[PDB]
């Protein structure tokens, strides 16, 4: 009843008050212990003391205006908090969030306008704020986002975002469009869609707006101002309710639309956001929004939040902090750009350069070739057009900083090379001997290199201080993750300078100790290796890409082994089978080469020669390959799919520990942000390190009950699955 | 398990299609008191205090089908209000379940006389009218993974082998046999003409038939749970659970699957002491009733256990077995069904089925059970068993032998 | 023949329609609860024995539509063999489905058997499901269709029921309802509703007042004075009653039958079963019956029934020691009393749906499980359990305690 988070036996204060002479009260948000409003105890008290001031002073107060006085809006919560709410918990954040919603509901039903001043950013409960007023005004500047993102971390908007943009869109579109993905939206996009109502060009204009609109609604609509669409006896919800004809034609395609996007990943938050739209639509708004409160104690007491939390809001902040970046080194702005071959990599290179600004010398061995390598760009930029993202101006510009040639005289003038040929040690060598000269005597040498040690390749250059290992991941435009390897004899502030321009082209970082298969490559190979061996087994294909898509992952292992290409993972087995014999030993194969190697023999080594486990048809993948289920006996090995989800996801994890053992990474940071951006191991996880310490199945939680079930797949599937000693005591 | 239950009467209405129906305009509630007027006019000196329930089965039983159908029927029939009336819905096997209920409550011993049957006029109130407890429940929807039974049909014709042409040629075999059934006169006895309250003719007739089909019209078909299982991701959630199976070959077209029809069915049920004390012939004795069900999201191999169960429970096996009918919800149903217990193609489905004459959710059940005891007498055979797959993955089947 | 036995009778608390604690659960949620609860009763019950799951729901509509006997068995992660059937009997779906249970095991085609009922009158309201009359104005105006509450207030003045008469009897629901919960005998068959989190929804029968006075109950406004004259049914109800001048309207929310949301089960099976199962038997259904009388009063159905279960059974009025009798209306109570001639002190004796509620489809089955507690807690022996329906039905069940 009360809209104080205590009711027994102290807080700050976050929120000015201030009541001009027509009766108008503008709560300024401004705490004092951060840059950013935030959804901390010290807000809950102060808005509390506001609203109960609200309500006191009703005869004197003709409309509100809720600003804030920092760069953004409001933005999170208290994340400490959360993540450390347990099951037994649920009561106590079930009322919190009662709590918070119960203020709102109140400066909602105050029987006078209430108007968001929304300066700047407004993410998860900074919406839910400005949702709950009558009127949201925006101010176009630069770097302002509004929307509900809480579904990216495990949750869901529990301070009336589902029941209020249900409300106000309706099931259908509110789900798809705003909560199930949680879409952030620039101001103008947010106004089209309804999620604001006007914009203003500069933050001085947002309170004389707000109160002129004050203004004009009392005066215009004084029976209905102060009170929302919902609030009015003549309500109807767009689309209509769950018991409307049209909508419950529909309605049970819902969940299984849901089901299709997803592939059966076990990522609770949409599941819940929807049943409590859908729930909350049924009945009276103030029934909706405690449905509402039920369903975020479930996400928040779970398991998957805070795997997700703890990749977003420490993992990540740790890296973009420069948690791998070495101390004492400073800036080196970057001038020149030169990528070594214009292939589907060197091409994307030059896009993600060019496109943070920088001006680029794109090389080949032909114009012809480093032509077709810009037109990468361009044909880019020309789907950039027709979709509106980028105008016509600086899209111009954008290609104007790549300069295809053939000549090695054109890298005259470049400080920063990224190598992109042939993965081969010999041709790396000359190409970097035909290069070293031309550019700066600063410059960087960079090769994106997927498996052979950069301690190795840089014995072909003068100074291998400034030699480094830059690995992108294709298609370089949209993977996110930059992978870089320090050699033996590469120096500090190559790392440095390396890792800023990872944050300048928009990407995120991680550090790898020089090693074979560094973290991505030998990680994902686990993974790829795990399905031959299941299908070699006698396991079906087809069950064998349901496993794959169930647990998560952004593509099914063999769709993703036709790509890689299988004459290399057959090399990288002959090159590791020589990494012993001849330090003196015996090798230990996988089960899966004796598979790579039959489809070699067959004539499909992958997509690029027109036929793997898949068929390919005009360029298209057209399904499996018929004859695989005769050729391996398919069928005759039919493991529970948990079985066939478990193996790859513990192969990996197992992987990664081994990877934190042996110093190829130094934080469990890199190795979580690393696995999901890099390689895409699934979100649910929170990375492939927070697997083992969030694990949960039948048996139990944690890194116990990670290490029990990993010796249940060791006693059924082979000694690979049992746990290093760093697991155990 | 003392008294036996005996079928005295087995009619039912002529099958209106869905689209320009003749039955459109008939409520409900009026079908089945038609057929409650027949039962009257073949035995006029009943006495109906005798009967102590009307058990209906209804799949939607909501609008012109709600507030209890079957206590309508006995009170717009000018039944005794002692009659009692119940409406019950197991999806397609309600009708079915209506006499099985019947039976069972002879078998007690604590009711002597039963009415049973269904009633569905699809035309007025369409499946899925009602809501339903799971497409409102995302929560629970998502869990349980539902799959509509269309594509649970075109799944069970993926995994078995059956193809395009297969399904099509067992389709032209229903309307081949429902043909030949009407043109002899098998059905003269129990189809009850519906008439107007001037005794004008409605409907005398199962109009939803096409006794020109051929296999060449058949295949021009286009398959008709295709944009279902695309704008509603079905194809997806079947193969989430079917891992193994890569693609849903989607047969199944309007032409092989169980028509949108209105009908209605009566059957009267009793001991012997009833049908002696009312001077009734007995018709045929319920043998044994079984309720199973098998894999969901398929939700239609549901009759196989169902018919093996109610074999064990009688004693027989499948060659004591003189007719088999099953309804024809989708013709790959019923080849699964014939596949599983090698039931041999002259036994099954004799007179046709839904495919030609249509598939009233709720009357199905007792549509197809009068239609085995008039073919027992008929052929003078001895034994059917009738079964139905349901909704859910459930099954319920009854054997019944000629007296 | 095969006897039926009762090994389990639960309910969920009644919440009340206005501002209710399970306007927010839905009706499928409130049958899971209760299935979720038998198996935490019985953790090594092997479900495939169960071949059914027979629920009463009057409304099956949207959150009741669709056969929610089947929703509540894929729901709760029962066996796909175990059935799921919905019937409507308008107040006796509860019941009904407990005899037709038993009547399936008898019949030895049925070894295992759910039944029950819900209801969620705060969700799905009363007449939402359309209904055959009320849509066809021909068969409406021949039938003459009165609504059960003109038919309670008739009852009443046939029977010179006075509104103290009535509203004496409502008090005395009352009392004995919050009698039986102070005393705990609710203790165990009540299970608290939860959500999905754990936390406390409804623990009680929130529609009861257990602080009514008299004075209190005289207060109230005649519920059905405006439905009579709207609809104009007191003339339609004397038209038939031609001999009574007028109707006395004596019928309150006070002393009629509460809108409230709520659950039941029962699990009835064979000797064999519970001894295959390790089940103790708590009682036996001894004999069901079906009858009606006239269906503008409407609400005069349980006394043939009851007086048909009693010769079935070779019983009199003698041999029954509870009586158990639904309260729709006060009235229809007085006159059940009045015509068997049931001793006061036997009669609804742990109080009724005046006090607790009338969740329509699930009440049969409340009352059911109440006698069951009742008998073993005075370790009496048999106890008859009856219910008025719509449209002039009746259903009356005698169990006996084991
Ligand atoms: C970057 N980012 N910013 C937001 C913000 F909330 F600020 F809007 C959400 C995301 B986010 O998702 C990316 C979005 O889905 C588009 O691909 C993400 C990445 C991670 C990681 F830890 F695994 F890296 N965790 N999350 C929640
Ligand atoms: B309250 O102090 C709070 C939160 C919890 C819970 F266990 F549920 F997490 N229990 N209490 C008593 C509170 C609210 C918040 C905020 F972040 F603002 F939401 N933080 N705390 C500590
Ligand atoms: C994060 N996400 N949410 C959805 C949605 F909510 F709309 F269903 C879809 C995706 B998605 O990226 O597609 C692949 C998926 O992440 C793998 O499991
Ligand atoms: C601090 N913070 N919280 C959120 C969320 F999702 F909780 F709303 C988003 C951000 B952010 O982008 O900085
Ligand atoms: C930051 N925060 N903590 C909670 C909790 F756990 F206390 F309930 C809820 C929120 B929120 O709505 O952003
Ligand atoms: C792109 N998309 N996302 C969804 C969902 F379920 F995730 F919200 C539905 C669709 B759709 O088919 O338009």
């Amino acid at each position: 009843s009360s809209h104080h988070h205590h009711h027994h036996s102290m807080p700050d204060n976050t929120i000015q008050w201030d009541k001009d002479a027509d009766g108008i009260v503008t709560l300024t948000m401004d705490d004092p212990s951060g840059s950013t409003n935030v959804m901390n105890e010290a807000y809950i008290e102060s808005m509390g003391k506001a609203v109960d001031r609200l309500v006191a002073e009703k005869d004197s107060i003709t409309g509100v205006v809720v600003a804030s006085a920092k760069k953004t809006f409001f933005a999170g919560g208290d994340v400490k908090t959360m993540i450390q709410a347990r099951p037994e918990d649920a009561g106590d954040v079930f009322n919190t969030v009662e709590t918070i919603k119960r203020q709102l509901r109140t400066l909602e039903t105050l029987g006078k306008p209430v108007v968001a001043a929304i300066n700047g950013a407004a993410l998860g409960g900074g919406l839910e704020i400005a949702l709950a007023c009558h009127h949201r005004i925006a101010a176009d500047v630069k770097g302002s986002q509004l929307g509900l993102p809480e579904v990216t971390l495990g949750l869901l908007p529990g301070g009336g975002g589902v029941t209020r943009t249900v409300r106000m869109f309706g099931i259908q579109n509110a789900f798809v469009s705003v909560l199930a993905q949680g879409t952030r939206f620039k101001p103008a996009k947010a106004k089209e869609i309804g999620l604001v109502d006007e914009l203003v060009a500069t933050v001085e204009e947002l309170v004389p707006a707000a109160k002129a609109w004050i203004k004009e609604e009392l005066k215009a609509n004084p029976d209905g101002a102060g009170v929302q669409p919902w609030d009015k006896k003549g309500y109807k919800m767009p689309g209509g309710t769950p018991s409307s004809p049209g909508l419950a034609a529909i309605l049970p395609s819902f969940p299984s639309n849901l089901r299709k996007q997803l592939k059966g990943a076990p990522m609770p938050a949409p599941r819940a956001i929807l049943a409590a739209a859908v729930e909350g639509a049924q009945v009276d708004f103030d029934t909706a929004s405690r449905i509402e409160s039920r369903y975020f104690a479930s996400l928040v007491t779970g398991q998957v939040a805070k795997n997700m939390m703890q990749a977003f809001f420490f993992d990540l902040q740790a890296i973009n902090a420069g948690g791998s970046r070495p101390e004492g080194i400073g800036k080196t702005p970057i001038k020149r750009i030169g990528v070594l071959g214009a292939g589907m990599m060197g091409a994307g290179i030059a896009y993600v350069s060019a496109k943070a600004g920088y001006e680029v010398v794109l090389k080949d061995v032909s114009l012809e070739a480093a032509a077709k390598g810009k037109g990468y760009s361009e044909k880019l930029e020309a789907k950039a057009l027709e979709r509106g993202r980028t105008t016509q101006e600086r899209s111009d510009a954008l290609l104007a900083r790549i300069t295809p040639t053939a000549d090695a005289a054109d890298f005259k003038g470049v400080d920063f090379v990224i190598e992109a040929v042939f993965e081969n040690q010999e041709l790396k060598h000359k190409v970097f001997g035909e290069i070293e000269d031309i550019v700066e005597p600063n410059a960087i040498l960079g090769s994106n290199t997927s498996t052979l040690p950069i301690t190795g390749l840089a014995t072909g250059v003068k100074r291998q201080e400034d030699f480094i290992g830059i690995h992108f991941f294709s298609p370089v435009d949209k993977m996110p993750l930059v992978e870089i390897i320090k050699g033996e004899k590469t120096s500090d502030e190559a790392l440095a300078r390396v890792f800023d321009y990872t944050l300048a082209i928009g990407k995120t970082p991680i550090v790898v100790n020089d090693s074979r298969g560094f973290f991505t490559s030998r990680v994902i190979g686990t993974f790829v290796n795990e399905a031959l061996a299941m299908l070699g087994e006698g396991v079906e294909p087809a069950s064998i890409e349901q496993a794959g898509s169930q647990a998560g992952y952004p593509a099914p292992p063999l769709q993703l082994s036709d790509e890689l290409n299988l004459e290399l993972m057959h090399k990288i087995a002959v090159a590791t089978r020589k990494g012993v014999e001849d330090a003196g030993g015996t090798y230990q194969p996988h089960p899966a080469e004796a598979v790579v190697e039959k489809m070699i023999e067959l004539g499909r080594s992958g997509r690029l020669k027109g036929a793997g486990f898949y068929e390919y048809a005009d360029g298209k993948r057209s399904g499996l390959w018929p004859g695989l289920r005769e050729t391996f006996k398919s069928g005759s090995s039919q493991p529970p799919l948990q079985d066939m989800i478990d193996r790859m996801l513990f192969a990996e994890a197992l992987e990664t520990q081994k990877c934190l053992d042996e110093g190829v990474l130094t934080s469990t940071a890199d190795a979580n942000i690393g696995s999901i951006m890099g390689i895409g191991f699934p979100p649910w996880t929170g990375g492939s390190a927070q697997f083992i310490v969030g694990y949960s199945g039948p048996a139990g939680t944690g890194k116990a009950a990670f290490v029990a079930r990993a010796r249940e797949l060791a006693a059924a599937y082979g000694d690979r699955f049992l746990p290093p000693e760093s697991l155990l005591s | 398990m003392s008294e036996e239950a005996f079928i005295y009467e087995a009619i039912r209405t002529p099958r209106g299609k869905q689209k320009n129906g003749s039955l459109h305009e008939v409520k409900p509630l009026s079908l089945v008191v038609g057929l409650i007027d027949e039962l009257r006019k073949r035995h006029p000196d009943l006495d109906e205090n005798l009967i102590s329930d009307v058990i209906l089965g209804c799949v939607s039983p909501v609008g012109d089908q709600g507030g209890d159908i079957a206590r309508a029927a006995v009170l717009a029939s000018g039944m005794p209000v002692t009659s009692g009336g119940v409406q019950l819905n197991r999806f397609c096997a309600s009708g079915l379940e209506a006499v099985n209920t019947a039976a069972q409550k002879v078998r007690s011993g604590w009711d002597d006389l039963v009415l049973a049957g269904g009633v569905e006029s699809m035309s007025r109130v369409p499946m899925g009218s009602d809501g339903g407890a799971m497409g409102l429940d995302p929560a629970t929807n998502y869990d349980v993974m539902f799959v509509p039974q269309s594509i649970g049909a075109d799944l069970i014709a993926t995994i078995e082998g059956f193809s395009r042409e297969d399904v099509d040629a067992y389709a032209l075999r229903s309307q081949q046999k429902a043909a030949e059934a009407w043109s002899g006169g098998y059905f003269a006895k129990s189809v009850v003409p519906v008439r107007d309250q001037n005794g004008l003719l409605i409907l005398d007739h199962d109009e939803h038939m096409r006794p020109d089909t051929t296999k060449e019209g058949l295949a021009k078909l286009k398959p008709a749970f295709e944009g279902l299982a695309a704008l509603g991701g079905f194809d997806d959630v079947a193969l989430q659970k079917y891992h193994w199976v890569e693609k849903i070959n989607h047969v199944h077209t309007g032409g092989n699957s169980s028509g949108i029809v209105d009908g209605a069915a009566l059957v009267m049920i009793g001991s012997a002491a009833a049908g002696k004390l009312q001077g009734l012939t007995p018709r045929a004795r319920i043998v044994a009733t079984a309720t199973s069900g098998a894999d969901p999201v398929i939700m239609l191999t549901g009759p196989t256990p169902a018919t093996r169960k109610v074999l064990d429970r009688a004693g027989l096996t499948v060659d004591d077995i003189d007719l088999f009918e099953l309804n024809e919800a989708f013709a790959s149903v019923v080849l699964k069904f014939q596949k599983d217990l090698n039931i041999p193609d002259e036994k099954l489905n004799v007179n046709g089925g839904a495919i030609a004459m249509g598939h009233p959710l709720g009357a199905t059940g007792a549509m197809i059970l009068g239609t085995m005891v008039d073919e027992l007498e008929r052929r003078n055979a001895r034994r059917a068993l009738i079964t139905l797959c349901i909704g859910g993955g459930m099954g319920v089947a009854t054997i019944i032998e000629r007296v």
